RNA sequence: GGUGGGGUAACGGCCCACCAAGCCGAAGAUCGGUACGGGCCGUGAGAGCGGGAGCCCGGAGAUGGACACUGAGACACGGGUCC
RNA sequence: GAGUGGUGGCCACUAUUAUUGGGCCUAAAGCGGCCGUAGCCGGGCCCGUAAGUCCCUGGCGAAAUCCCACGGCUCAACCGUGGG
């Protein structure tokens, strides 16, 4: 046979030049400032198989797919997708736009962290935040529920000065 | 014709065989079979070869079109077998010399094989001499020893 | 194996029970041919190194073993290929700690601790029984260890019946038969390490192995093959079972 | 030499093609014709895993066992008769299930000499 | 020649409720049909039915209420194990729930819901829906 | 449909569905296995008699009756001469087959050329063999017993 | 005498060594029944069983058979067409590695 | 295939002497073609179709063809002999 | 988008191999006609058996590879502990 082969996270259009997908996802890419198309398609990926899982757990049974359907259900909600009653059903309505809400990089911009999303995306590669007393330094990183109040800026960092010239413009918005 | 046979539930042999029977009707399944196109492979399955240029000739195109495809005749390292490849380009052909030795490969027709007005022709030469011929084309470097 | 025997063993075809990291490196250490089976022993290397973590490299492990630090069923071992397997005792006496050696609740192998007192005696299963020269009885037990026995007590004595042995001196001093309600013990199978009483015996022709029926505390009842069931009490079991 | 290994034939008539050279274990070793003669004369043959068998050349005593379970060393006069081989008896070649003369009467060979060594034979009513 | 009786019977009732007939006549009878007629009954599929004695091997009289979309028999007899349901469900009925497919299992001729229930399988015989 | 022909001919016999012989019906059991010897005796085949009981004495089918001696089946014609020993010794649809075959090939003698009869008794052979068949299954006919034309 | 079938054994005796039932042959491994479809060599037949095979893609059947050679003690002397049981036992030919232990239904 | 032996670490037409005519085959024998086998890998909604170099388990080889010594184990890749 | 093009191969496209699931009056395709051996498919009721078939339970089908949750490298790829 064959040993294994490392395969890739994400999928590509079945088409390349469709004239409506083409408009939305533009207005996504310029929404959420991202740099290139595939990462986009990485989050997409990422939805599609929450919804395959929920899709064949909905027709199962036995011991197994219970013990599956709790921890699918525990996993979205610690993340933050869903709330604390949410059921099965409600995986099915998810959407895009709830995936990209939680980049590390959306979120440093809607806590008023920076003006902008480039600031924030900058900010971020930069080592100015900290998550958790961590620095981390990827833009595309998921942030869970449970750690969402302790994103601040690095206690290193020239921007951990109220002083600042950059961070009173910043708090000027 | 009556109902499609057998259906019987201890009748797999039969329908095992018929299947196994009509597939050789299909032309794709008995070549990759048979092996019938690496038998007849002058390039010996290779996605491109190397070879020698004997000479320069000019091919006309097919109706309704009209005009000279510039051409040259190959013989092959690996075998020594003659073929014929085209020069793409404008003025391409001025920069190939009689001995000099070429890369070629597929020209990329329907089914492996001929495209466009010009049957006949399987290949392309894509280097002369270790040079890129696009290069040449277009300019950007020059084809080595004059 | 082409022209002789094998030597080697790599990572990733150690046997399963034990508790070792496959893709860490490429080699393992291959058992020395001793006591128990393949499929149910380990290196006394894993157990100095990985289980108790006495020892951080191999070669400061060997130097523990060669000063005499290490005891199993009372006798001092110096080999770090030696196999150490089910019932066995493990004893260091200058950290003053004993160990027996049991099958998990998912077929692998870890140290249960037990007293002092509990560490010199072991159970062991009759595995065989024969005649030998002069008239005498041997006995063959499921670690490969051998006893001899007159001709007079021949009859109190059946393969399946456990021998608790005095260690290091291997000095009988209980049986424990082998018939409906007796406490017993899995080794092996899909029941392995469930516990119980026995309520039934089951026999098939033509050589095929028999089976018993083991009912448990809460009252189940699992059937088993009759060579995986190991015999610990009369009613009530006579060593610490976790 | 002497090959002991597969046939070459199916069972249907069709034949193998070998996939392999001879291995060292699967070979034999020349027959031990056990002749009658005047003097005794044995070899020691060394064999697989170290171990060896007694081989007997030439033979000129036997022992010979009665039904009451006693027995007799006697010596050996010739071969009357040896059903394994069509012309055995001529020449005097001893193997097991062959009938000997000896100076107590006919016997038949019991023992297997090219194995063990000796030659064992129960008397003939 | 005949060779099955039971699949003529569904095909004449399914070709009869398309044109409106009110009863139908099954003209060789059997314990099996009528164990089908049963279990289609049990559901409101059709309304009574009577069986009628000649010499022969008997007929059976059935009243019809026009809720038939299709009847039909399946062949060969495909053996179906306790937890595969779902993709024979997928193959012969419309919905998640639309429709029987009858079984026969070694406790009776039944629907497939019922066999689920009980944990069993058998051999799937017809479908209707 | 027909065998060979392909016909679909349906003219048959529309027996009523009855149990008990009719009230008017006055003869016994006894009086009809006598009547059905006496008919055998005048030489009649099976499906002869019971026309003939049929047409002249009102009796239908005889498989109305129980049999006396085996309650568990009917009478038929067979049956009473079986317990008689007059029944056939071989079966009569064979029989009359074969004897359908002798006569035509004798006509085939003297008439070589005639090919559109031939063919008939090609079709009646082979109903002969499906028939031999059948009975050296059921065990009716000795299992070394063979048709051949020549004898 | 039993030799762990548990069945009957034949009604009268036999000199072969290679009878399990008088002789010194023994039998272990896998137990058969079949029926005899040739007897033309000494002491040997041929015994065929039958059996069905499921053809995944077909989700259908078809009918296979197995063809073995046994031995065939005096004692016993099967015939061709009744039904016969084997066991296993150390090859003794080139092609036979069974014996015939019971007749069960004589043709 | 049987009977009687030899040889082997060991059962066996593995090899001999003698007695028989058996054994395989249109459910594909025999012969020819192409290939190391598997766990697995690529693709597809699935049913399927295609491949099986790299890591693990099993087999075989040491320029081609034959043959031996030592040893628990070889007819031995960095040991021996012939063409 | 640190990649993007050319040539050859396999799968999909393809219900152009059709068990699920294709066709044969006029478009490729019903033997010129019939009889019959093996095979496949075979009418109704009653009794028995339990080979096929269904359910429960023992012994097996190495590890790696696949899916899920939790844990360790900044997260990830990767690796460990459990459930499949
Ligand atoms: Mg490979
Ligand atoms: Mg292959
Ligand atoms: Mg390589
Ligand atoms: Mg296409
Ligand atoms: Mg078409
Ligand atoms: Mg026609
Ligand atoms: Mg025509
Ligand atoms: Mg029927
Ligand atoms: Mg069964
Ligand atoms: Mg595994
Ligand atoms: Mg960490
Ligand atoms: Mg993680
Ligand atoms: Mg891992
Ligand atoms: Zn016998």
């Amino acid at each position: 046979g064959d040993p294994k082969r490392q395969r890739k996270k994400y999928e590509t259009p079945p088409h390349p030049w469709i004239k409506e997908r083409l408009d939305r996802e533009r207005v996504l890419m310029d929404k959420y400032e991202l740099k290139n198309k595939k990462e986009l398609w990485k989050h997409e990926t990422q939805l599609k198989n929450f919804r395959r899982r929920a899709r064949r757990l909905l027709a199962a049974r036995g011991k197994q797919a219970e013990i599956e359907r709790e921890q699918l259900l525990a996993r979205l909600k610690r993340l933050g997708l869903l709330p604390e009653d949410a059921v099965l059903d409600d995986v099915l309505s998810l959407t895009i736009e709830d995936i990209l809400e939680r980049r590390l990089q959306t979120i440093v911009y809607k806590k008023g962290l920076a003006r902008t999303m480039r600031q924030a995306r900058q900010l971020i590669v930069h080592g100015h935040i900290e998550v958790n007393g961590q620095i981390i330094r990827s833009p595309s990183y998921l942030v869970l529920k449970e750690e969402e109040d302790t994103i601040t800026y690095a206690r290193t960092s020239p921007f951990a000065n109220p002083q600042h010239p950059e961070r009173m413009m910043i708090e000027k918005a | 014709p009556g109902k499609k046979a057998p259906n019987g539930e201890f009748a797999g042999r039969k329908l095992k065989l018929k299947r196994k029977k009509f597939r050789w009707s299909d032309i794709r399944y008995k070549r990759r079979v048979l092996r019938l196109k690496e038998k007849s492979d002058p390039l010996e399955g290779a996605p491109q070869a190397r070879g020698i240029v004997l000479e320069k000739i000019a091919v006309e195109a097919k109706q309704p079109n009209s005009g000279m495809r510039k051409a040259v005749r190959v013989q092959l390292i690996k075998n020594g077998k003659v073929v014929t490849a085209f020069c793409p380009g404008d003025g391409a052909i001025k920069f190939i010399d009689e001995h000099d030795e070429v890369i070629i490969e597929g020209i990329g027709g329907p089914k492996g094989g001929s495209m466009g007005d010009i049957p006949g022709i399987r290949y392309k030469v894509v280097k002369v001499n270790r040079v890129s011929l696009k290069e040449l084309v277009k300019g950007r470097k020059e084809k080595p020893r004059r | 194996a082409r022209k002789g025997p094998k030597r080697h063993l790599k990572r990733l075809a150690a046997p399963t029970s034990w508790y070792i990291e496959r893709k860490a490196y490429k080699w393992a250490v291959r058992p020395r041919p001793g006591p128990h089976n393949m499929r149910t022993s380990i290196p006394l290397l894993y157990i100095v190194r990985d289980y108790l973590g006495y020892a951080k490299t191999a070669r400061e492990a060997r130097k523990i073993l060669n000063e005499g630090k290490f005891l199993v069923d009372g006798r001092v071992r110096k080999d770090y290929k030696f196999p150490v397997g089910i019932m066995d005792v493990v004893s260091i006496p200058e950290t003053g700690e004993h160990y027996r050696v049991l099958p998990n609740r998912i077929g692998k192998l870890i140290l249960h601790p037990i007293s002092e007192e509990e560490a010199n005696i072991k159970p062991l299963r009759i595995r065989n029984k024969r005649m030998v020269k002069g008239a005498k009885i041997q006995l063959n037990f499921h670690d490969g260890t051998n006893h001899l026995i007159p001709l007079s007590e021949k009859d109190n004595y059946f393969t399946s019946y456990t021998v608790l042995m005095k260690v290091p001196e291997r000095e009988i001093l209980e049986v424990l038969p082998f018939e409906k309600g007796a406490y017993v013990f899995v080794t092996q199978g899909k029941n392995v390490a469930r516990k119980g009483r026995i309520v039934e015996i089951k026999k098939f022709p033509m050589g095929w192995p028999d089976v018993v029926t083991i009912e448990d505390e809460e009252g189940e009842l699992f059937d088993t093959l009759k060579e995986y069931a190991f015999v610990v009490g009369r009613d009530k079991p006579r060593i610490s079972l976790p | 030499a002497i090959w002991q290994g597969r046939s070459l034939r199916k069972p249907s008539g069709g034949r193998i093609v070998l996939a392999r050279k001879k291995r060292k274990r699967e070979l034999g070793r020349e027959p031990s014709n056990t002749r009658v003669a005047e003097q005794d004369k044995r070899k020691i043959i060394r064999t697989y895993g170290g171990n060896k068998k007694v081989r007997l050349t030439a033979a000129a005593y036997a022992n010979v066992f009665d039904k009451s379970g006693k027995g007799r060393k006697v010596r050996i006069i010739r071969v009357i008769e040896n059903p394994a081989n069509r012309q055995f008896a001529r020449r005097n070649i001893i193997t097991k299930g062959a009938i000997i003369e000896t100076e107590i009467g006919k016997a038949k060979v019991t023992s297997r000499p090219g194995q063990d060594g000796v030659v064992n034979a129960i008397l003939l009513e | 020649t005949l060779l099955d009786p039971l699949a003529n019977a569904l095909s004449h009732i399914t070709n009869s409720e398309r044109v409106g007939k009110r009863e139908v006549y099954i003209k060789p009878a059997s314990k099996l049909i009528g164990e089908v007629l049963r279990v289609m009954q049990k559901y409101g599929y059709i309304g009574e039915f009577e069986f009628i004695d000649d010499g022969r091997a008997g007929v059976y009289r059935v009243q019809l209420l026009g809720k038939i979309n299709k009847a039909g028999a399946i062949k060969p007899r495909f053996p179906v194990k306790a937890r595969d349901y779902e993709r024979w469900e997928k193959r012969f009925l419309p919905a998640f729930e639309f429709g029987i497919l009858i079984v026969s299992t070694s406790q009776g001729v039944m629907s497939h819901k019922e066999a689920r229930e009980k944990g069993i399988g058998g051999r799937l015989i017809a479908y209707v829906y | 449909a027909r065998m060979h022909a392909r016909k679909r001919g349906k003219s048959g016999s529309k027996r009523p569905p009855r149990t008990a012989p009719p009230i008017w019906l006055e003869y016994t059991v006894e009086d009809i296995e006598n009547l059905v010897v006496k008919l055998r005796k005048e030489g009649y085949s099976t499906a002869m008699i019971g026309t003939i009981l049929r047409d002249q004495y009102g009796i239908p089918t005889v498989k109305l009756f129980r049999d006396p001696d085996n309650p568990n089946r009917k009478l038929t014609i067979t049956r009473i001469l079986e317990k008689h020993g007059l029944a056939p010794e071989i079966p009569e649809d064979l029989m009359f087959l074969i004897k359908r075959a002798v006569n035509l090939r004798k006509h085939l003698e003297q008439h070589p050329k005639d090919l559109h009869s031939m063919r008939g008794l090609q079709l009646i052979e082979s109903k002969i063999r499906r028939l031999v068949k059948y009975y050296k299954r059921k065990g009716k006919l000795p299992k070394d017993w063979r048709y051949d034309p020549e004898q | 005498r039993d030799i762990g079938l548990r069945i009957q054994p034949p009604a009268e005796k036999c000199d072969d060594p290679k009878c399990p039932w008088h002789g010194h042959l023994k039998i272990h491994g896998r137990v058969f029944e079949g029926i005899v479809v040739s007897d033309k060599p000494r002491k040997t037949v041929t015994v065929e069983r039958q059996y069905y095979h499921y053809l995944k893609k077909y989700e259908r059947y078809e009918l296979r058979r197995s063809r073995i050679h046994a031995h065939n003690p005096p004692c016993i002397n099967a015939k061709v067409g009744d039904r016969v049981l084997i066991a296993e036992t150390r090859p003794l030919s080139k092609t036979k590695h069974f014996v015939v232990v019971a007749v069960l239904e004589r043709a």
